[PDB]
C-alpha cells in the first residue's frame, strides 16, 4: 500500500511493508544471500551469494518461481545493481578486485574495471545519463563515478570517509545518498561531489545497504538486525520499522516509479552494436563493447570473431584462458567439470580442441574453447601424463607418461595408438613438436638429465644436452628462429639454444624459483612459477618482463597460441600421407605405421591382421 | 594454542656413542589458525601451519663405550617458530 521494501537476508529474500508488519519471503533456500537489485519492467529479481559465489535471478510475477543461475566464476561479489534501460547487469568483488558488466541471461562478461580497487562495496546506477556510482572502504576508502560504457572514471569523494557501506540516488532530486558505518552519519550530495551537506549525524551502530523512496529513507543496520528509517532532507524522524532480523544484507524501495522509464540511445538495433550495447555519457550514449579480452574493430560497433592471441592455462581443479589482446589479462574460469588433477595442455586451432592430460582421472580430455564437448580421449593405461604435444599437421597425438616411463601417439580423437618410446628413459615429462622438420623434442629429470630428440617414429634418437641440466620440466620452440628454448627448475635458472647446438646462452636467472608451465608464441615467453603462484612473460630478444597474474594457488602448466591460425606442411596432410593408420613424418620421408595387433603390409602403407 | 615454542632435554645419539651433556630441543606446536573476519567483511585458502622458522647450531662432544676418545660434533636444531608454506619437493601427486 505504500513502498515495499525489498531486502536479502543471507537466507532468503524478503519483502515488508512500509506502513504497518508482515514479511512476504520471495525466494527461500538461499545460502548466502548478500547484494540485491531487480528490473520492475522485466520482473525480474537479481541477487548475489558470496557462499554459492554466483548471481541469480527469478521471475517474481510467476510462481514457484524456479532460480536461473546466471553467474558462476566469482569470489566475493558484494555489490550488485540492475540496468532497467540498456537490460545490463553490474556487479562488484571485493577480493579479485574487478567490476564486471553482462546481459540479463548472464552473457558477455565485461570486465569494466580492475585496477586500484582494494574493498569495493557497493553500486548504483543512473542509466538515463549513462553514470555508474560505487564505493570501496579498503585501503583508500573513496567514492568513484564512471560511464556505465567504462569510461571518464573520477574519483568523486576521498575527504571524510572511512566505512562508505550503503549508496543510493535520489532520481526526482538528482543529488547522491551515503552512509558510513565507522564514520556515523548519512551525507548528500550533488551526482559529482559538490554540495556535500549532512543529513544524519548521529545514531548510526554500523549500517549496510541505503535506500530512498519519497522524502523518506531506508537502510539496514547490522549490529541491530533490523531496517531503520528517517526523512530525506532532515536528520529528524529516527525510526525503527523492521526489526529482529536474521542478518539483514541489501535492501531497495520495490516500485516501478524507482526505475523511471526513458528512452534507450541503443533503440531496436541494439545501436548496430554486434555483441554489448552499454550506456555512456557521451553522444550518442551508447558504447559498443565486447567481451572479456575480445578487442573491438575499426567500426566501433562490431567485435572480432573471438581472442587472436590466446593463452591457456592448467590449474590442478580446473582449467582456465588468457586473453592476450587485451590489458587486463582476465583469466576466465573454463566451465568444465570433474578435473581432479590437471596437469598439460595443449591446442588445435584447426578444430579448437584443447588436450588437457589428468593423474587422478587417468585420462587424456578434450573440450573447446568455451568448455563445451567435454569427452575423453584416453581412457585406459595412463598413469602420470606430464607433457603432451598436438600435431596439427598429421593430425596426431603425443603424449609422455612417467608412470609407464614411455611415449605413445594416436590420431587426435584417442584411435590408432602406437607405444613409440619405451626404454631408456627417467620419469620424461615435457615434449613439444615440429612436424615440418620430422623431429620431436622431451625432457627428463634429474637422474640423468637430457633433452633429447629423435624423429616422430621413434628413430634416431640424439641426445641434444646433456651439460647443467638439473629440473628441465619445460619446453618451447621458436619456429621461425630455429631455436628451441627450455627451462630449469633445479638450476633455478632458464636458457635458449639452437636446434643446430650453436648458442646456448642463460635468458634470465635471477628469480625463477620453480618454473613447470612453459610456452612460447611471438617474441614472448610465458611461464608458471611454482613457489610463487605467479605467472609472467618474458621478451625474446629483450630480456624484459612482466607479471600477468600472481597469487594463484595450484598452477601447473600453460601453452600459447593462436585461435584459427595455423602453419606449417608436410606430406602426411594430403589423404594421411596414404597411410591406412599413422602417418610419423621424419626428414627421410614419411613412414606409415600400424597400431598393436596389425602389421604393415607390403606397400608399406596400409594395415590389417595377421 | 597458538604456534608456541615448547621445549624438550634430550640425548643425542650416533648409535652406540652418547653426548655428554644434553640439549633442549624445540617443538613447534599449536594451532596457527586462520585469521578472522575483518571488522567490516561479508561473512561466510591458504594453509599457514607451525612451522620451524629459524634454525640454531650448538656443538656436542660425544662420548662412546671404554676403549675410545671423546669424539666431537656438530648438530643442528629448531630455533624459532613462525607460520610459513611449504614448497620443495617437485612431483604430481
Ligand atoms: C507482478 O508483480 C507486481 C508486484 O508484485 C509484488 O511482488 C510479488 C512477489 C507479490 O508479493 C505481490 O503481492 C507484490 O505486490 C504486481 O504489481 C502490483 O499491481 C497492483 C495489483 C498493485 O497492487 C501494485 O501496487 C503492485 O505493484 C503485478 O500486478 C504482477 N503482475 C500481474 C499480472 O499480476
Ligand atoms: C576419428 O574417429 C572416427 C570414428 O570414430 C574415425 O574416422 C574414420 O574411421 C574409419 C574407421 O577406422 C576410417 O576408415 C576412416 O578413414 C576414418 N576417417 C578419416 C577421415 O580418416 C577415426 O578412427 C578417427 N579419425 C578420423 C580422422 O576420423
Ligand atoms: C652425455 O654424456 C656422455 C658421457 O657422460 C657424453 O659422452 C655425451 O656426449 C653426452 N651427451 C652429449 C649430447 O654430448
Ligand atoms: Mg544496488
Ligand atoms: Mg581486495
Amino acid at each position: 500500500a505504500d513502498p515495499l521494501l525489498l531486502y536479502a537476508n543471507r537466507r532468503d529474500l524478503r519483502l515488508v511493508d512500509a506502513t504497518n508488519e508482515n514479511a512476504t519471503i520471495v525466494v527461500g533456500g538461499l545460502e548466502d544471500a548478500a547484494a540485491v537489485d531487480f528490473v520492475f519492467s522485466h520482473g525480474l529479481i537479481y541477487w548475489s551469494d558470496v557462499s554459492e559465489e554466483a548471481i541469480k535471478r527469478t521471475e517474481f510475477n510467476k510462481t514457484e518461481s524456479v532460480q536461473n543461475v546466471v553467474v558462476s566464476g566469482l569470489l566475493s561479489p558484494d555489490g550488485l545493481a540492475c540496468d532497467w534501460l540498456g537490460e545490463k547487469l553490474y556487479w562488484t568483488d571485493s577480493e579479485t578486485n574487478r567490476i564486471e558488466v553482462s546481459n540479463l541471461d548472464g552473457s558477455l562478461r565485461k570486465v569494466l574495471f580492475w585496477q586500484e580497487l582494494d574493498q569495493p562495496r557497493a553500486i548504483a546506477l543512473d542509466p538515463s545519463s549513462g553514470f555508474m556510482y560505487w564505493t570501496d572502504w579498503g585501503e583508500v576508502p573513496k567514492i568513484e563515478r564512471a560511464g556505465m560504457d567504462g569510461s571518464s572514471r573520477f574519483i568523486i569523494i576521498n575527504s571524510e570517509i572511512y566505512w562508505p557501506n550503503g549508496l543510493t540516488l535520489d532520481y526526482e532530486e538528482q543529488k547522491l545518498y551515503w552512509a558510513d558505518a565507522k564514520l556515523n552519519f548519512i551525507h548528500k550530495s550533488n551526482l559529482d561531489g559538490t554540495n556535500r551537506q549532512a543529513v544524519v549525524k548521529g545514531s548510526l551502530p554500523h549500517p549496510f545497504a541505503l535506500t530512498l523512496f519519497e522524502d523518506i529513507l531506508y537502510w539496514t543496520d547490522w549490529s541491530t538486525h533490523s531496517i531503520l528509517a528517517c526523512n530525506k532532507y532532515t536528520g529528524e524522524g529516527l525510526r525503527e520499522i523492521h526489526s529482529d532480523i536474521f542478518s539483514p544484507m541489501d535492501i531497495h524501495a520495490f516500485s516501478q516509479q524507482r526505475q523511471p522509464n526513458a528512452t534507450n540511445p541503443c533503440g531496436i538495433d541494439n545501436g548496430g552494436c554486434s555483441h554489448l550495447c552499454l550506456m555512456s555519457p557521451v553522444k550518442p550514449f551508447y558504447q559498443c563493447a565486447c567481451p572479456t579480452g575480445v578487442k573491438l574493430l575499426e567500426n566501433g560497433k562490431t567485435c572480432k570473431d573471438g581472442a587472436t592471441e590466446l593463452l591457456l592455462l592448467a590449474r590442478r581443479t580446473d582449467l582456465r584462458r588468457i586473453s592476450l589482446d587485451t590489458p587486463d589479462f582476465t583469466d576466465i574460469v573454463l566451465q568444465l567439470e570433474d578435473i581432479r588433477h590437471a596437469i598439460a595442455i595443449d591446442y588445435d586451432p584447426v578444430e579448437g580442441y584443447i588436450y588437457w592430460t589428468d593423474d587422478e582421472v587417468r585420462a587424456i580430455r578434450r573440450s573447446f574453447i568455451d568448455g563445451s564437448g567435454s569427452q575423453f580421449v584416453v581412457t585406459a593405461q595412463i598413469a602420470h601424463p606430464d607433457g603432451i604435444a598436438v600435431d596439427w599437421v598429421a593430425r596426431n597425438l603425443y603424449w609422455t607418461d612417467t608412470g609407464t616411463d614411455r611415449i605413445e601417439v594416436t590420431r587426435l580423437n584417442g584411435t590408432m595408438r602406437k607405444i613409440l618410446i619405451s626404454e631408456d628413459l627417467e620419469e620424461p615429462r615435457a615434449i613439444v613438436l615440429d612436424p615440418m622438420v620430422g623431429y620431436m623434442y622431451w625432457t627428463d629429470w634429474g637422474e640423468i638429465p637430457k633433452i633429447e630428440r629423435a624423429a616422430l617414429d621413434g628413430s634416431d634418437r640424439v641426445v641434444l644436452v646433456n651439460t647443467s641440466l638439473g629440473w628441465p620440466n619445460g619446453l618451447a620452440l621458436d619456429y621461425d628462429e630455429g631455436k628451441i628454448y627450455w627451462g630449469d627448475a633445479k638450476t633455478d635458472k632458464i636458457e635458449v639454444m639452437n636446434t643446430d647446438g650453436t648458442g646456448r646462452r642463460v635468458l634470465v636467472e635471477d628469480k625463477i624459483p620453480h618454473i613447470f608451465g612453459f610456452t612460447l608464441l611471438g617474441d614472448y615467453v610465458y611461464w608458471t612459477d611454482w613457489q610463487r603462484r605467479s605467472i609472467e612473460r618474458v621478451h625474446k630478444r629483450s630480456a624484459e618482463r612482466e607479471v600477468i597474474i600472481d597469487q594463484l594457488p595450484d598452477l601447473m602448466g600453460l601453452k600459447a597460441t593462436n585461435v584459427h591460425r595455423v602453419i606449417g606442411s608436410n606430406p602426411c596432410a594430403e589423404e594421411n600421407g596414404g597411410c591406412s593408420h599413422l602417418c610419423l613424418y621424419r626428414p627421410q620421408g614419411l613412414r606409415c605405421a600400424c597400431p598393436i595387433g596389425f602389421e604393415l603390409i607390403s606397400d608399406m602403407k596400409t594395415c590389417i591382421v595377421p | 594454542y597458538s604456534c608456541r615454542e615448547l621445549h624438550f632435554t634430550r640425548y643425542v645419539t650416533d648409535g652406540p656413542c652418547r653426548s655428554a651433556k644434553p640439549v633442549t630441543e624445540l617443538v613447534c606446536s599449536g594451532q596457527c589458525g586462520p585469521a578472522r573476519l575483518l571488522p567490516n567483511a561479508i561473512g561466510r585458502g591458504p594453509d599457514f601451519r607451525c612451522i620451524p622458522d629459524r634454525y640454531r647450531a650448538q656443538r656436542v662432544q660425544l662420548l662412546c663405550p671404554g676403549g675410545e676418545a671423546p669424539r666431537a660434533r656438530k648438530v643442528r636444531l629448531v630455533a624459532s617458530c613462525k607460520c610459513k608454506r611449504l614448497t620443495r619437493f617437485h612431483n604430481q601427486s
